[PDB]
């Protein structure tokens, strides 16, 4: 067990803080599997919905948080831990959009939140959160965008993220398509197209179909990052099925 | 301890001045950086304990002294921290870049506005009288000892003419490796 | 009187401003959100004592979102034994 | 910490009991700006100022209180512009000033005209020293106001091209003349450098000691 | 964690004065007319900055000097707490700090860095220089434990043994700083680690008087001055 | 209260820290050459995918107009330290010399910060070794590194991380006195070259110099007395075309 | 509470042996330190161990310490604790007459230093001082010597001797024969070779290694320098070589 080095955030001789890599093992406690894309004007967001007792509402369940009017979210991790890190973020977007005059970047606010992991990754009473946070938004800037934050507080940008314990198929057939077609995006004009594209993608990678209240989306163009409803899932479900 | 005084400033070839009423001068020097303080006596005092200290530390932290520019910058940064409650001052920095031998002086209001004239600068109560010396007498680009001679006799002409006998000047003149400072009486 | 105007409002402004951002965070968010952020900055100020440093902490920054603003109070701020027996209560 | 009361009530004794307190020096002298075709000029007759590249300022009141604050603002504006990695905004800038200017309740006496470009376009403001703000195409502070708003009136029209934006900020200036005294302007074009155009219009006894 | 072995003993203090005696060493010997700091450096990187402006020897105000063995991290912030207690009693007394003031300033802090248990203790030893009008030319030593002792002549750090035997032999109350130029030279060749003693392995500094009667200056020698002390002083490394 | 972490091992050993530079060991290597007229530093990007976009992930950066800074260790821990790095810049120099401060003052600060952070309770050293490179007027172009330990040291030529002891032979078998900024950029790239983990082109390399000043940086004109950034990140496009040129 | 008491076998409770037991073991080996009353004088002596060759004697710290103008304090165990330990008895006599009008009681010197070494005792991982004190003086307006001892556990006494330190036993045990508490020590002279003699029988070489400090009312506070303690030492051996040939056989 080795005393404190297993149990604190605190160097082994190795130079291993047992607190961070436990903490990305919580992420993988919901059995969920998440996709991100960027299209051409929106990014989308297609999670994995288990609701296995009858005595659930799936209105209830939900793994996709609306982080500002542009700007949303995946959590992978446990949702204690998702709804905390959803309530922070929140708050950071909102103090930014004070301070500064205007509406707090995806990259911002990726950087912010990952500033606030290193914390909990250095002092020895702070625990790492047992989550990873997948933003998106369609940036002024930027465009469409997608970014991710983890446990160590290490936060990069990406085309087409992924988190879930089946997450290496998913990325391995996205990273055979973005090799293929050689633009860094899916070149869609409208996002159901796009959403559309990220079902075929996630029914191909985990082997299985799914129903309209087995699956969620999220459609993130300017001025507006939203969820969609179990029949606007079906609407898509429907032209998948149309087309195959 | 008389309050107020007169400090006066100007440029030559590679040279500078500063001129002070005596009769405990206003003009101190913090290695090749001088700064002649005028207004009152406790402030002066005051600020020169104030930018000893911070120029020392300045020479032992950064392995050399304080140019002229920088203690510019340093005087008006520290006088505006005062801003509520102010100096009482008109501090005149002087001195020679010491890797550019350009002349400087500048001088500032009890918080810290900086003026940079390229000619020549005047501080204290009754300063009008000397401005009007100080532009008919000035020329440019003067040698070390014209301009002596130009400050000294700015300083003698708008001095009282009627006090004479309680009278008593020091000019520092400030050069790239050398400085004099002439005391002067009547 | 005869003192400024300003003067207990920017002596108290750091104090003020944070008193005022937990009670926002309590009435948006719920007692759960400013017992978690004063718990945060207990552990991070209790647990980072150096007699011979009071130039404030890094994760304080981070913490109360002052990591890239300066104030007038950052560029001009302001007995080893009588810092430890107040740490410690005396 | 920060600006200090400690003579506050020791210079509260000085004037009361017959020292002159030195005078602060004051830019009182006419300031301008224009948001002309594609960018916005702004000019005064030492006296414009940068809080970054593309963002500047005019200033009239206290002088070292506008150099103070669009300093202290310039300085957050570059750690904010290294923070975020993106090009400073001119709404930020004015939220910074204008949330600074009202935290310090107008005893700092910085009145200012803020204009720049950034990605969003080409933007031009003003705080009056209470902490309170002005918009518009053109707008002017200090003692000629009248008379510069007068013109600016008189002559702005949609498309207005450099030159002319130039022509008009330096007649809305010179309608204020009859310290300061010529023409000082900045250029803001949204694709280019901020345009910075300074100037657009025997005897007595001796005895001596060497010292080092 | 501060706390006594059962003979009365700090286990901290011990274990910060093992690493100081690994530390590279320094002499320090008092003249009649001055003061002589010498160190040896173990450069044993080609790229390191050799003729960068200090590492052992470091000024604390005009007139006093410290060499450094231990951390060179934890004695800039002793050298910084010194540097601000001696222009602030300048400030304070318009008079220049003397030298047992400061030397036993920071032999207060050091203490205090051992009897709480959430502070390390500093694993450094300083060998004040100095003038002053009190004394005259005073040369000091203080150590992890903040104990301070006032010498003639003294080594800390690696090699002190050796080092003050040699010292003890050779010391004599009437001599010349050139003399003790030559004996700290001498000494630090008869206890090196290195093969010979070399202007780039030596730190150098002097507290003379000059010519001028109230001069008191501080040389912190450059490289090219080192080199011609070897020289003269027979150690000379020279084509 | 039995309360200190990085307390004295027997054999006069700090431990905590000694385990912080194992962290700093096995990051993607970072190193800096100094010339006559400019300096170098530079790193390899390591992706956590071919997804991830590392125009994102900069790890060379900005500290002053004239002073840049890289890491190897814990990239997180270098976020961190960079912003308090540029925030001590303006709030402990330039607001009070209305000047940037040297690049002895800043590592100076640096190194205070990773101090504060061994001699603590609560808090563990920091995984990152950081190379600070710049230009003063009085002392000219310089390079320093930091270590966990806040022990700061001023190099000719240094590299940190894995492949660091080959990278150290390499640089003191080509050092010498006389080279120049374009001469310290072919050793520095042909010092990753050997390095990199992944591919090598402009991509995944970062290079910055601190150099001449660049007046076209400096965003506006009309300011002579203002010289222009020294530091400058090099161009993608300025990486491929000198790497057609090794 | 230590040693052969034991029912059925033993086992510890919070007690006996602790921190402030090993303070008292770091405090028996510093040097020796004594202090004699008399009759209106009171005299501190100390043991230097001998100066090394290269030590610089005219700036070496006089070991008795003044605390105020009629305060004096000596010590063994931890000198950098006892400089700690002084500077705060210091100013606390200072600030005594600044805010009382009153210079300090030698009894308010000894609660006070043995009262803020209790504080480093009671708790918080901040250790006890290794260090033991001889507080000695007089009172304003009076004649009577007065002489404490503090220890590290800030438990505090009066004696009209006492030692502290290594080998103090000897000492104490030749102060309980050669001092008389009905008739002590008549004058300062007699005070000073009674703590000459006392000393003697304990330093590691002689002369050097005594130093004394006499304080007599009204603030007449007297370091003996060495020529001083020289004298009072070869008289003392007069007197050995003077009863050893009044040998009668």
């Amino acid at each position: 067990a080795a005393g404190y080095d297993r149990h604190i955030t605190i160097f082994s001789p190795e130079g291993r803080l047992y607190q961070v890599e436990y903490a990305f093992k919580a992420t993988n406690q919901t059995n969920i599997n998440s996709l991100a894309v960027r299209g051409k004007d929106c990014t989308v967001v297609i999670s994995q919905k288990k609701v296995p007792d009858k005595l659930l509402d799936p209105t209830t369940v939900s793994y996709i948080f609306c982080i500002s009017r542009t700007i949303g979210m995946v959590v992978n991790g446990p949702i204690p831990d998702a709804r905390n890190a959803a309530l922070r973020a929140k708050a950071e977007a909102a103090e930014f959009r004070y301070k500064y005059g205007y509406d707090m970047p995806c990259d911002v606010l990726a950087k912010r939140m990952a500033n606030l992991s290193q914390i909990y990754t250095q002092r020895a009473y702070m625990r790492p959160l047992g989550v990873i946070l997948t933003f998106v938004s369609v940036d002024e800037e930027l465009g469409p965008s997608i970014y991710k934050t983890d446990p160590a507080g290490y936060y990069v940008g990406y085309k087409a993220t992924a988190t879930g314990p089946k997450q290496q198929e998913i990325t391995t057939n996205l990273e055979n398509h973005f090799k293929k077609s050689k633009i860094d995006h899916i070149n869609e004009e409208s996002w159901e197209k796009v959403v559309e594209f990220a079902i075929t993608h996630m029914i191909d990678a985990l082997g299985t179909e799914f129903s309209k209240n087995d699956l969620e989306v999220g459609v993130a163009t300017k001025d507006k990052f939203f969820t969609l409803s179990a029949e606007n899932i079906e609407e898509r479900l429907v032209a998948i099925a149309e087309q195959d | 301890s008389i309050n107020g005084g007169i400090v006066v400033a100007m440029t030559g070839k590679d040279c500078v001045a500063i001129a002070c009423d005596l009769r405990f001068e206003k003009i101190f020097h913090y290695g090749h950086v001088f700064l002649g303080i005028t207004g009152l006596a406790t402030d002066v005092t005051t600020l020169n304990e104030m930018f000893r200290y911070k120029t020392n530390l300045y020479k032992l932290k950064e392995e050399r002294a304080i140019e002229p520019e920088t203690f510019t910058q340093l005087v008006s940064s520290s006088l505006y921290e005062r801003r509520f409650g102010p100096y009482f001052v008109g501090p005149v920095v002087a001195g020679i870049n010491s890797k550019s031998g350009k002349p400087f002086i500048a001088g500032f209001d009890l918080i810290g506005c900086i003026d940079e004239a390229k000619d020549f600068i005047v501080s204290g109560t009754a300063s009008d009288q000397l401005f009007g010396m100080c532009e008919s007498l000035y020329e440019p680009n003067l040698e070390p000892e014209d301009l002596f001679e130009t400050i000294s006799q700015a300083l003698l002409n708008a001095a009282d003419r009627d006090a004479l006998s309680g009278w008593g000047a020091v000019v520092y003149i400030i050069k790239k490796d050398e400085v004099v400072k002439r005391y002067l009486k009547m | 009187n005869d003192r400024h105007p300003l003067e207990s409002t920017l002596k108290n402004w750091e104090t003020t401003q944070r008193q005022r951002q937990m009670e926002q965070y309590r009435q948006i968010f719920g007692i759960a959100e400013p017992m978690k952020r004063t718990m945060e900055m207990e552990i991070v100020n209790r647990t980072d004592f150096n007699p011979l440093s009071t130039n404030g902490s890094i994760h304080r920054d981070i913490l109360l979102n002052k990591e890239c603003s300066i104030d007038w109070e950052d560029v001009y701020p302001g007995d080893v034994h009588s810092k430890i027996e107040k740490q410690l209560g005396i | 910490a920060g600006l200090s009361f400690d003579n506050y009530q020791r210079n509260n004794f000085l004037a009361e009991n017959s020292h002159t307190q030195p005078k602060a020096t004051s830019t009182g002298t006419t300031i301008v700006g224009v948001k002309f075709n594609n960018g916005v000029v702004i000019a005064a007759d030492a006296k414009l100022h940068r809080i970054s590249p593309k963002i500047w300022c005019a200033g009239a009141g206290t002088a070292a209180d506008t150099e103070a604050v669009t300093q202290l603002i310039g300085s957050n504006i570059e750690l904010h512009s290294l923070y975020t990695s993106r090009e400073p905004r001119v709404v930020s800038a004015l939220q910074m000033l204008k949330q600074h200017l009202f935290k310090y309740q107008g005893h700092i006496g910085a009145y200012l005209i803020v204009a720049g470009v950034d990605p969003t376009g080409s933007h031009l403001f003003s705080i009056h020293a209470h902490g309170s703000t002005d918009v518009g195409y053109y707008l002017s502070l200090g003692s000629g106001s009248l008379a510069a708003m007068a013109v600016l009136e008189s002559h702005w029209k949609q498309d207005l091209t450099k030159e002319e934006a130039i022509k008009l900020a330096s007649d809305a200036i010179q309608a204020g003349i009859w310290s300061g005294s010529n023409v000082d302007v900045c250029v803001m074009e949204i694709g280019k450098d901020a345009e910075y155009l300074r100037n657009y219009l025997t005897t007595a006894v001796l005895k001596e000691s060497i010292v080092n | 964690t501060t706390i006594f072995s059962p003979e009365g003993r700090l286990y901290q203090v011990e274990y910060a004065l093992e690493s100081i005696s690994h530390a590279g060493t320094a002499i320090g010997i008092m003249a009649s007319d001055g003061i002589v700091l010498a160190a040896e450096r173990k450069v044993t990187s080609t790229l390191l900055e050799q003729d960068t402006s200090t590492e052992k020897l470091y000024k604390l105000n005009d007139k006093i000097a410290v060499a450094v063995a231990g951390l060179t991290a934890d004695a800039e912030i002793l050298i910084n707490t010194a540097r601000i207690h001696a222009q602030n009693y300048l400030k304070t007394y318009n008079e220049d700090i003397p030298v047992e003031i400061l030397v036993r300033r920071l032999s207060d802090i050091k203490q205090g860095y051992t009897q709480h248990g959430g502070l390390r203790p500093f694993g450094v030893s300083f060998i004040y220089a100095g003038y002053d009008d009190r004394y005259g030319y005073q040369l000091y030593t203080s150590n992890p434990s903040g104990n301070y002792t006032g010498w003639k002549a003294i080594s800390v750090g690696a090699n002190t043994s050796a080092a003050q035997t040699l010292l003890q032999m050779d010391y004599k109350d009437d001599m010349k700083v050139d003399d003790a130029i030559e004996l700290a030279l001498k000494t630090l060749s008869k206890t090196t680690d290195s093969s010979a003693l070399t202007y780039d392995r030596l730190e150098f500094a002097t507290i003379r008087k000059g010519a001028n009667d109230g001069e008191v200056y501080q040389k912190i020698f450059k490289p090219q001055e080192i080199k011609d002390i070897l020289v003269k002083t027979g150690i000379t490394k020279k084509d | 209260y039995s309360f200190s972490l990085t307390t004295f091992s027997p054999s006069g050993k700090l431990g905590q820290i000694d385990y912080a530079l194992t962290a700093v060991k096995q990051g993607v290597t970072s190193l800096g050459i100094k010339a006559t007229n400019g300096v170098v530093i530079a790193t390899e990007k390591k992706s956590s995918s071919p997804l991830a976009m590392s125009e994102t992930l900069s790890k060379v950066s900005l500290l002053t107009p004239d002073i840049g800074a890289v890491y190897s260790g814990m990239g997180p821990d270098y976020r961190v330290l960079v912003d308090k790095s540029r925030k001590v810049a303006h709030t402990s120099y330039k607001r009070i010399y209305g000047e940037y401060p040297p690049t002895k003052l800043l590592v100076s600060e640096v190194a205070k910060i990773m101090q504060e952070a061994t001699q603590s309770g609560g808090v563990r050293p920091f995984g990152v070794s950081l190379l600070i490179a710049g230009h003063d007027e009085f002392n000219g172009f310089s390079l320093y590194q930091v270590d966990p330990s806040g022990s700061y040291f001023p190099w000719k030529a240094t590299a940190i991380g894995k492949g660091s002891v080959a990278a150290k032979t390499f640089l003191e078998k080509r050092w010498n006195d006389e080279l120049e900024l374009e001469d310290a950029i072919h050793i520095a790239l042909l010092t990753l070259k050997e390095s990199v983990e992944g591919e090598f082109n402009g991509d995944t390399i970062e290079l910055a110099i601190i150099g001449d000043e660049n007046p076209d940086l400096l965003g506006y004109t009309g300011i002579p007395t203002d010289k222009g950034p020294r530091f400058r990140k090099l161009t993608s496009q300025e990486i491929n075309d000198r790497l057609e040129a090794l | 509470m230590s040693g052969y008491d034991r029912a059925l076998s033993i086992f510890s409770p919070d007690g006996h042996i602790f921190q402030v037991e090993y303070a008292l073991e770091a405090v028996k080996r510093g040097t020796c330190a004594v202090g004699v009353k008399g009759k209106n004088c009171v005299v501190l002596g100390c043991e230097r161990r001998s100066t090394l060759k290269l030590q610089d004697t005219r700036i070496t710290p006089s070991k008795v310490s003044k605390i105020d103008s009629h305060v004096v304090l000596s010590f063994s165990g931890l000198n950098a604790d006892s400089r700690i330990l002084i500077e705060k008895a210091r100013v606390e006599a200072q600030s005594h007459r600044l805010t009382l009008e009153d210079p300090v009681t030698v009894e308010y010197l000894t609660r006070y230093v043995a009262g803020v070494q209790q504080r480093y005792t009671q708790s918080g991982g901040v250790r006890p001082f290794g260090v033991s004190t001889l507080i000695a003086g007089f009172d304003p307006r009076d004649d009577e010597p007065k002489l404490y001892q503090t220890e590290p556990s800030g438990i505090y006494s009066s004696w009209s001797a006492q030692t502290i330190g290594r080998n103090s036993k000897t000492v104490r045990e030749f102060l309980e024969k050669n001092y008389d508490r009905k008739e002590p020590p008549a004058t300062v002279e007699e005070c000073v070779k009674l703590t000459v003699r006392s000393l003697l029988e304990v330093v590691q070489t002689g002369a050097k290694n005594i130093e004394i400090t006499v304080v007599k009312p009204d603030s007449d506070i007297v370091a003996l320098s060495s020529e001083e303690i020289n004298q009072y030492v070869t008289q003392i051996e007069q007197e050995k070589q003077e009863q050893q040939e009044q040998d009668k056989k």
